[PDB]
RNA sequence: GAGGUAAAGCGAAUGAUUAGAAGUCUUGGGGUUGAAAUGACCUUAACUUAUUCUCAAACUUUAAAUAUGUAAGAAGUCCUUGUUGCUUAAUUGAACGUGGACAAUUGAAUGAAGAGCUUUUAGUGGGCCAUUUUUGGUAAGCAGAACUGGCGAUGCGGGAUGA
RNA sequence: CCUAAGGGGGACUCAUGGAGAACAGAAAUCUCCAGUAGAACAAAAGGGUAAAAGUCCCCUUGAUUUUGAUUUUCAGUGUGAA
RNA sequence: GGUUGCGGCCAUAUCUAGCAGAAAGCACCGUUCCCCGUUCGAUCAACCGUAGUUAAGCUGCUAAGAGCAAUACCGAGUAGUGUAGUGGGAGACCAUACGCGAAACUAUUGUGCUGCAAUCU
């Protein structure tokens, strides 16, 4: 038979309608794929810390 | 007929090794293996036990190293060993001992740990590693830097490696190349390493050397001589030098019989100084002029 | 100054070599030989490559060869220089400033004949070096000779002229 | 036969450059990298560990994992019509401290110490960059610079 | 056997020279390149003639042969064997490929023959001789002109002989002793490297 | 006792370059 | 920041490649001077040295244009000191924080019928053309890629006529 | 295809050229010097590698266990591989 | 300023050939009982600093030096290229317009800088 193999012609076209959108940023990124040690202890800087915040406020 | 080999496109696209590999001195490999710190440890930096034999002197440093360069924390030479009452064989396994302790004790004066990690204060030859104190600060750690000197079962640098620990820093190590290690029964035998520690094989050699050459006796051991000094207070030397190296192990420099000032200003007689651009321009067409002789 | 006490001549090494050209016995009875003359456990050499016309191959302990220094290293030499009864060519002696001979018989050497050892030919080299050689051998700061303190074929042969009162020839 | 392995097309990426072969100068191993930092991404060739996809040579990010011999950098990829966030694990050999961060750094210093140093004398300073404006007017001075005349040249060959 | 000319008079494909990724090629038809007394030295000859090219063009090994043999065949008849030397300046280093030698299945050619690609105002062939031999060495070119397709001028060199100097420039450096003879090329005196070098190689140098 | 190692890296040579006949 | 294409280069590596010149104790040969000495001479051919003509998609020191990553702040910068079981010899750091200072030129331009987000579903999944880059082919109104713009899906004015 | 051709450590430095040594010659073995890699790294090719990643020696099983995260192809599914 | 130890950048530091080097340092250098490694105390290990030497290493200087580095009324606004026209030319290709813009070449200049510690006429 034979038809066309590939072309990327009008694709471009299609992703410039609506797309080519910058993804958005967040004052927090995911802490997803770091360090499990760290992430360990981090959780319990961040408890201990709340701690103090809260007695220092209901004092 | 053979092809010239030092062209000049050999010369174009000759790559230059690093500057002190070129000298021969600096074992990147080993060094990246030594200085290289983990990641997230930031700027916790790793300190290095250089130590370094020259044909008179034994040098001990403790070093960190950073992008500008490296920087000496302390460091004793085998030189200070005098001012501690050993005068002669500044080069023996048991000064190496005596630059290792000294260094180790210096060192943790500067840092203020002396009451605590005061080390193996009875050297007895048995292998030990210093010991974190509970409920306090750990031991300061340092890896030993041996450079391009071979790692061998009884090597100097080594006696260096145990008066560091027994001074009481925390160097992690193995017994297996101090000297007195039985390499078929896996055990060290502690009296021959502590008869190395006070000089041991060196009044032994003093004793064997002396009832079968006198002769040779007095031309090895002749500052022995000059000072009535006999085997047997050897160790002595060495017992009362340690003792003297815990007592004040700060570092005095030697007062300067000149000023840096005055150093430089006599060192800058010496060594010729470039040729002005005109001069050698002069100094060319006076060779050009010369060459006039042989035109047959 | 060219009359410097470190710029004396001396041997650096003597390194005998005996190139039998096969495997087994014989190889063995010119390591005995070599172990004999030296007193020193020779080391045998390995074929590099396999050569059907000269019926080696490759990893066929071929050659047997000893390497002495000091005075043992004099003493064979002056040995094997009585052989040649004092008397090699221009042509023996290397740009680096080494010599070689070769004998061909080892009891003329002066040591006792056996029917099971036989007699194996031998080869001499000798190098030649001053003082200041563990400069290019050291592990640290390995570096070169400078040009005057290297050795040469004329100061080798004006060495060992005056040395051993001999010719050197040039045929 | 098609062929599009990992390392396919990299013959001259992953080169080293010209007698620049062989060992790391230590500095590499001796910078620090702390999470949010900007770095380029340059894969050496000589360290095929927690090498770099030939994607991310050339790419700036930023660090989000701090690890024994790599940082975790984040890059934003095109796939299609938007962005794919991508977290990618390179040791410190690839990696390098990006040059952008100290321009504007050091525009927000001087910025500061400019507004503190008007508010100290009592005025006032603008802050904002400017593009190059058209130059003003200007006076052309002819003493030694009389202009020489040039007409276009003749056609000759020179071969 | 051979196609016309034609069929492969432009440079629509990517220079394919001999390799070790095609071996099996055959030789050029032109192999020797310089003709006459190329053995005379630079001051015997003063006068260059080029064949330059006015197209961005391939010109087959063959037609490199034919146009070097009629102009070689013209000159010698006319002035002698030894009153010039011919040059031939392109190399054909660009591989023609055939394919019928089905359909356009599998259609990558077979090496077929040898073309120099040659640009606008390249040199094809130059002729250094002497003045009073000029007519006879344009009309030895303007023959071999008719060889060559496309189009092609004969100009007459500013330079002396083969030489990269003008033919004043030339004979100021002759004059300053600043050049010797390598046979049938010169060797120019370097104001660089070793002085005593220099010096051994140009006697007769006039330094100021 | 002790044989001589191989300093060289030619594993699959078995012969040499060079070594032509008639030279 | 990245790149290795255009160009350029080959008395720069690799590979290809024209011509002489001067030299050397494996010169490769012919005639020799030689009674024979390998020890000269005439010669051609090898190499070496400094040169010379011409080249490379799967060569290259150098190296564009176009195109490409990141940044240009309030989620910023600086000061002090809280948390942890992580880290340091440590009172060192790491991360997250309390409190304080820097006010509209809050830190380039230009624009912005506003920005962001979600669900669901149609048709389509034969393409073709023009400029430029470009592969196979002698070429093709041939076959195949790159970017963009078009035709398809589109009438209108021009090209007589014509996707 | 590989119990090493995997892993760690150590020592050494390959291709090749020149000058020399009985048999020995273009090619056997020995010596020095030169030697930016012109070698070798199972195999196609490219990249990478010199006090090594190459050669040789010593000790070994990290060619092991639990599963997560990530990169490539990508629909950001699987598989393979990292 | 010299020197050593440890370095950062990694030839302005390399390569070749000459010449010079006070002090200290470094080095060569002397020895083999001991730990240790070798065919060989040559390398490696250990001992002495005692018998000697700056001959070499190292350092500095010299060279119309090779190489390397930097600069430019050098070449050259050339080659190339983004954009444009119902421009030229049968074509191959070329000119013009708004922009960007090399490499080779030529000339000149330079030939390590520097951090920590110790030491020295
Ligand atoms: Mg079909
Ligand atoms: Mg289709
Ligand atoms: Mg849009
Ligand atoms: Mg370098
Ligand atoms: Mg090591
Ligand atoms: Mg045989
Ligand atoms: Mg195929
Ligand atoms: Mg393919
Ligand atoms: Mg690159
Ligand atoms: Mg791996
Ligand atoms: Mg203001
Ligand atoms: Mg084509
Ligand atoms: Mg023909
Ligand atoms: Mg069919
Ligand atoms: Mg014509
Ligand atoms: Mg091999
Ligand atoms: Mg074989
Ligand atoms: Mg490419
Ligand atoms: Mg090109
Ligand atoms: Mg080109
Ligand atoms: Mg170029
Ligand atoms: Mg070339
Ligand atoms: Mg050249
Ligand atoms: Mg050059
Ligand atoms: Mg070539
Ligand atoms: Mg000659
Ligand atoms: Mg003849
Ligand atoms: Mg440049
Ligand atoms: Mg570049
Ligand atoms: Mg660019
Ligand atoms: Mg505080
Ligand atoms: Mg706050
Ligand atoms: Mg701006
Ligand atoms: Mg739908
Ligand atoms: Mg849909
Ligand atoms: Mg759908
Ligand atoms: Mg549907
Ligand atoms: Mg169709
Ligand atoms: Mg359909
Ligand atoms: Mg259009
Ligand atoms: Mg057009
Ligand atoms: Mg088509
Ligand atoms: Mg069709
Ligand atoms: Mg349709
Ligand atoms: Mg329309
Ligand atoms: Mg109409
Ligand atoms: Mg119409
Ligand atoms: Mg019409
Ligand atoms: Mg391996
Ligand atoms: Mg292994
Ligand atoms: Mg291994
Ligand atoms: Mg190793
Ligand atoms: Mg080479
Ligand atoms: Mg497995
Ligand atoms: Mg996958
Ligand atoms: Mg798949
Ligand atoms: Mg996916
Ligand atoms: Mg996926
Ligand atoms: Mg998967
Ligand atoms: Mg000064
Ligand atoms: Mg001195
Ligand atoms: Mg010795
Ligand atoms: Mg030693
Ligand atoms: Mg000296
Ligand atoms: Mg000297
Ligand atoms: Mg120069
Ligand atoms: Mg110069
Ligand atoms: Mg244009
Ligand atoms: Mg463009
Ligand atoms: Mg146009
Ligand atoms: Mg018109
Ligand atoms: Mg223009
Ligand atoms: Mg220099």
């Amino acid at each position: 038979a034979k038809s066309k193999n590939h072309t990327a012609h009008n694709q471009t076209r299609k992703a410039h309608r609506n797309g080519i959108k910058k993804p958005k940023t967040y004052k927090y990124p995911s802490l997803k794929g770091v360090d499990a040690k760290f992430k360990r202890n981090h959780r319990y800087a961040l408890h201990g810390t709340a701690k103090a915040l809260a007695k220092a406020r209901a004092e | 007929m053979q092809k010239e080999f030092r062209t000049s496109a050999y010369h174009s696209r000759f790559q230059t090794p690093f500057r002190r590999r070129q000298e021969g001195k600096t074992d990147y490999y080993q060094r990246k293996r030594l200085v290289t710190q983990h990641k997230a440890k930031y700027n916790s930096p790793k300190y290095r036990l250089v130590v370094r034999f020259t044909n008179k002197d034994i040098i001990a440093q403790i070093v960190s190293a950073h992008i500008t360069g490296d920087v000496v924390f302390t460091a004793a030479y085998a030189h200070e060993l005098p001012r501690y009452g050993i005068k002669y064989g500044l080069t023996n396994w048991s000064a190496a001992y005596a630059v290792g302790l000294l260094v180790a004790r210096r060192a943790l004066q500067k840092l203020g740990l002396d009451e605590t990690y005061t080390g193996v204060e009875e050297v007895e030859g048995e292998f030990e590693l210093t010991e974190a104190v509970e409920d306090g600060p750990r031991p300061f750690k340092v890896f030993l830097d041996i450079g391009l000197q071979r790692t061998t079962t009884g090597a100097r640098v080594f006696g260096v490696l145990k008066g560091a620990s027994d001074g009481g820093l925390y160097v992690p190590h193995s017994p297996n190349r101090f000297p007195g290690w039985d390499i078929e029964a896996e055990e060290l035998d502690a009296e021959l390493l502590r008869k190395y520690i006070f000089g041991g094989h060196v009044a032994e050699y003093m004793e064997e050397l002396l009832d079968d050459d006198e002769e040779k006796y007095k031309s090895i051991f002749k500052n022995y001589i000059e000072e009535e000094i006999e085997s047997e207070d050897v160790e002595e030397i060495y017992a009362n030098a340690h003792e003297a190296i815990r007592a004040d192990p700060s570092f005095k420099p030697t007062e300067k019989k000149f000023t840096k000032e005055q150093y430089k200003a006599e060192s800058k007689k010496y060594r010729q100084q470039k040729l002005t651009r005109a001069e050698r321009q002069a100094k060319v067409a006076k060779k050009i002029a010369e060459f006039k002789a042989q035109q047959e | 100054k060219s009359q410097n006490v470190m710029r004396e001549l001396r041997i650096e090494k003597l390194v005998l070599n005996i190139c039998v050209g096969e495997s087994g016995d014989r190889l063995t009875r010119a390591a005995k030989v070599l172990e004999q003359l030296s007193g020193q456990t020779p080391v045998q050499s390995k074929a590099r490559y396999t050569v059907r016309t000269f019926g080696i191959r490759r990893n066929e302990k071929i050659a047997v060869h000893v390497t002495v220094r000091g005075p043992k290293a004099e003493e064979i030499l002056e040995r094997g220089l009585k052989v040649k009864e004092y008397q090699l060519r221009s042509k023996n002696f290397s740009a680096t400033g080494n010599f070689g001979f070769g004998i061909d018989e080892h009891i003329d050497l002066g040591i006792k004949y056996d029917p099971s050892i036989g007699i194996y030919g031998m080869d001499f080299y000798v190098v030649m070096g001053r003082a200041g050689a563990r400069v290019t051998r050291r592990k640290r700061a390995r570096s070169t000779i400078g040009n005057s303190h290297k050795t040469n074929k004329e100061d080798t042969i004006q060495w060992f002229k005056t040395r051993y009162d001999a010719e050197v020839l040039d045929k | 036969g098609k062929s599009r392995g990992y390392r396919s097309g990299t013959r001259y990426a992953f080169q080293r450059d010209f007698k620049k072969h062989g060992a790391i100068p230590l500095s590499t191993y001796l910078k620090v990298y702390k999470v949010g930092d900007i770095v380029d991404i340059k894969a050496n060739g000589s360290i095929q560990k927690g090498m770099p996809h030939k994607y991310y040579h050339g790419k700036t990010g930023i660090v989000y994992n701090v690890t024994k011999s790599s940082v975790g950098v984040i890059i934003n990829k095109v796939v299609g019509n938007r962005y794919i966030e991508k977290r990618v694990n390179l040791r410190v050999e690839h990696v390098k401290h990006s040059a952008c961060r100290q321009e504007f750094l050091n525009r927000v210093k001087s910025n500061a110490a400019k507004k503190r140093e008007a508010k100290a004398n009592g005025e006032t300073v603008y802050l904002k960059r400017q593009a190059a404006k058209p130059r003003g007017s200007r006076i052309i001075s002819t003493e030694g610079n009389i202009p020489q005349t040039l007409a276009p040249v003749a056609y000759e060959t020179f071969i | 056997a051979r196609r016309p000319a034609r069929c492969y008079r432009y440079c629509k494909n990517k220079p394919y020279p001999k390799s070790r990724y095609n071996r099996a090629v055959p030789d050029a038809k032109i192999r020797i390149y310089d003709l006459g007394r190329k053995k005379a030295t630079v001051d015997e000859f003063p006068l260059c003639i080029h064949l330059v090219s006015n197209e961005l063009e391939q010109l087959s090994s063959e037609a490199l042969e034919a146009a070097r043999i009629c102009a070689n065949k013209y000159i010698t008849k006319v002035s002698g064997r030894d009153s010039f030397h011919l040059r031939v300046r392109v190399h054909p280093f660009h591989v023609l490929r055939i394919n019928k030698m089905q359909g356009m299945r599998g259609a990558w050619g077979k090496p077929h023959g040898l073309a120099a690609r040659v640009s606008i105002g390249q040199i094809i062939m130059s002729a250094r001789t002497k003045d009073s031999n000029k007519d006879v060495v344009i009309e030895g070119l303007r023959r071999a002109r008719y060889k060559f397709p496309g189009q092609q001028k004969i100009i007459i060199s500013k330079k002396w002989g083969f030489t990269p100097l003008n033919r004043d420039e030339y004979i100021a450096k002759k004059t300053n002793g600043e050049v010797i003879d390598d046979g049938a090329y010169v060797k120019f005196l370097s104001r660089k490297g070793n002085l005593e070098a220099n010096l051994q190689q140009f006697p007769n140098y006039q330094y100021s | 006792k002790n044989t001589s190692s191989k300093k060289s890296d030619a594993a699959p040579a078995s012969a040499d370059p060079a070594k032509a006949k008639k030279k």
